[PDB]
């Protein structure tokens, strides 16, 4: 790969770079520095490359095409950069040339071929329909792909990738005025989408995730009105009857229930309040560690429950001793017993945790402190098991996340959003320090690499840009430093955070950043030298 | 919102 | 939120 070759003023140079370097090298342009994106995705390049792609796509004879894979990838990479990079903006004559190229591939007699090589290029064409804002333009093709799909197509990884792209088109179409104006009249699309979701062959198969996506996009169609409305409703009713919320086909049932509940009236489908029933079915095990921790879980062994309770119990004691709490919570906090809700896998978490807890699940779990003053508030840590989580409980992120409950109830006044000063360094630093104690090789390593942060910088850390090195490793280092060298100061700070005096908290740690920077560096030096 | 064919198990918490 | 697609997953 040579990313600089894509920066030439000559469109032929750029075309040649696409063709010779191929898709794996074009990948770099999605992430490249702005200078490269601005030069690779000039309007003239997008237009000239699309025009070349049109001719090549017309000539395509099936069996895959490395060049067309790379060319369509490049075109939709341009729309990616145009979205995120304020210095990349297309003139109005770009997208019609791109639409012409997609048309050429769509109208090719080979468009519906079933093969992995064809799927590699077909995938990038289908995603370009979304990236280029052409969600309104290929609904008959979306419909054909939904109805043609079968067990033979489903054998091929890249055909699964490609046809799964039609759900990306449907989702992105919400922002496309022509799409929103026509989608509600697409009765054949609605029937094919519903019948795709109802394919019993998908259950337990490599394409189940596609059927679940189809059920979700079908439920989303209830937000539109038109001649397809009765078909959408009929097919959703069939999904809710054929499958169930916990059991065979529940990924499709729950996918559809998610969007139906949000965009339509749950009572038209008989699924109102399904989330609470679902909770009792999925989180069917209850194991009370103690008055301060209770586990609800899907499928843990007794040994795992015992291990989780004793690990948390050890951290709980270490926390209260280290933070000198006297086991007295902050005021206006009645989060007396943490509920630890553990699904059997990340897959299960992504399927069930969303509706049960009203959360996004594109993550590794989360602790929900809620509003600690409100009667009936429930503190919920939501998590899953994983093969490479910590023995012997094998609950992903358990030891770190558990400290957030303790820090929230005994150190930080109010709910999660109460602070009016930045506190990420403390929250994540204390979660790391209590859970890992002095065993943190990654923290030593980030000193050794010579790139560091001052205390001033650490205290300003935010989640924006998610610098995990800064947030977790340098947060840990500042916290550990303060506990080892200035514990009296930490106690002074906690007087303010425990009452919600965030301005006083800021003034307190502002003094630390002025006074202690050279000692912080000396302490880092000693830590590194100990390692050597 | 639709899922890709592969999703990551070992993520940071939200 | 709308977000354009980045990379598709390759077969392991
Ligand atoms: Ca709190
Ligand atoms: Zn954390």
């Amino acid at each position: 790969c040579d990313v600089e070759a894509f920066t030439s003023n000559s469109s032929n140079d750029v075309l040649n770079a696409i063709k010779t370097q191929g898709a794996s090298c074009v990948n770099a342009l999605f992430s490249a520095e702005s200078r490269i994106q601005e030069a690779a995705f000039e309007s003239g390049h997008m237009y000239n490359i699309a025009k070349h792609t049109t001719d090549l796509a017309k000539a395509y004879a099936g069996g895959g095409s490395d060049e067309l894979e790379a060319l369509f990838l490049y075109l939709r990479a341009g729309y990616y950069a145009e979205f995120y990079n304020s210095k990349v903006s297309f003139l109005s004559w770009v997208t019609p040339a791109v639409k012409e190229a997609v048309d050429a591939f769509v109208n090719n007699a080979n468009f519906y071929e079933n093969s992995d090589p064809h799927g590699k290029v077909l995938s990038e064409v289908i995603i370009t329909m979304d990236s280029a804002g052409l969600q309104h333009a290929y609904l008959p093709q979306v419909t054909q792909w939904l109805t043609r799909w079968d067990s033979q197509y489903a054998q091929n990884w890249y055909m699964r990738n490609a046809v799964n792209g039609v759900f990306t088109i449907l989702f992105g179409g919400q922002w496309n005025e022509q799409f929103v104006q026509t989608i509600g009249n697409q009765t054949e699309l609605a029937k094919a989408l519903g019948d795709f979701a109802l394919r019993s062959s998908a259950i337990g198969a490599s394409d189940e995730f596609m059927a679940a996506n189809a059920g979700r996009e079908l439920g989303r169609l209830t937000k539109y009105s038109g001649s397809a409305s009765s078909t959408v409703k009929s097919k959703l009713t069939e999904i809710f009857a054929q499958y169930e919320m916990y059991g065979r086909g529940d990924a499709i049932w729950l996918g559809a229930a998610d969007t139906v509940s949000y965009y339509a009236d749950c009572s038209d489908y008989g699924i109102c309040n399904f989330e609470s029933q679902l909770k009792g079915l999925v989180l069917s095990q209850s194991y009370t560690c103690s008055p301060t921790i209770r586990i609800l879980s899907q499928n843990m062994t007794q040994d795992q429950h015992v291990a989780a309770c004793s690990k948390m119990g050890y951290e709980e004691g270490y926390f209260h001793t280290s933070l000198e709490t006297g086991r007295q919570p902050v005021a206006d906090d009645y989060n007396t017993q943490l509920q630890v809700n553990i699904f059997d896998s990340s897959d299960d978490y992504g399927k069930y945790a969303g509706p049960i807890f009203n959360i996004s699940t594109n993550n590794g779990g989360m602790y929900l402190e809620g509003d600690p003053a409100t009667p009936g508030n429930i503190p919920n840590f939501v998590a899953y098991e994983a093969p490479y989580a910590n023995p012997d409980h094998f609950v992903w992120n358990l030891e770190h996340e558990y400290v957030h409950y303790l820090d929230g109830r005994f150190d930080l006044y109010g709910g999660f959003g109460h602070p009016t000063e930045r506190i990420v360094w403390w929250s994540e630093g204390i979660a790391e320090y209590v859970s890992k104690e002095n065993d943190n090789q990654a923290a030593i390593d980030t000193i050794k690499d010579g790139s560091t942060f001052t205390l001033s910088e650490i205290f300003e850390t935010s989640y924006d840009g998610f610098d995990v090195d800064r947030i977790y490793r340098w947060g840990y280092l500042a916290v550990r430093f303060m506990f080892e060298r200035h514990k009296d100061d930490v106690n002074q700070m906690l007087i303010e955070t425990r009452q919600g005096n965030w301005a006083n908290y800021k003034a307190t740690i502002n003094q630390w950043a002025i006074l202690y920077q050279s000692e912080f560096e000396q302490w880092q030096q000693a830590l590194v030298l100990e390692h050597h | 919102e639709p899922s890709q064919q592969v999703t990551e198990i070992y993520q940071h918490h939200a | 939120d709308y977000a354009p697609t980045k990379l598709l997953p390759q077969q392991p």
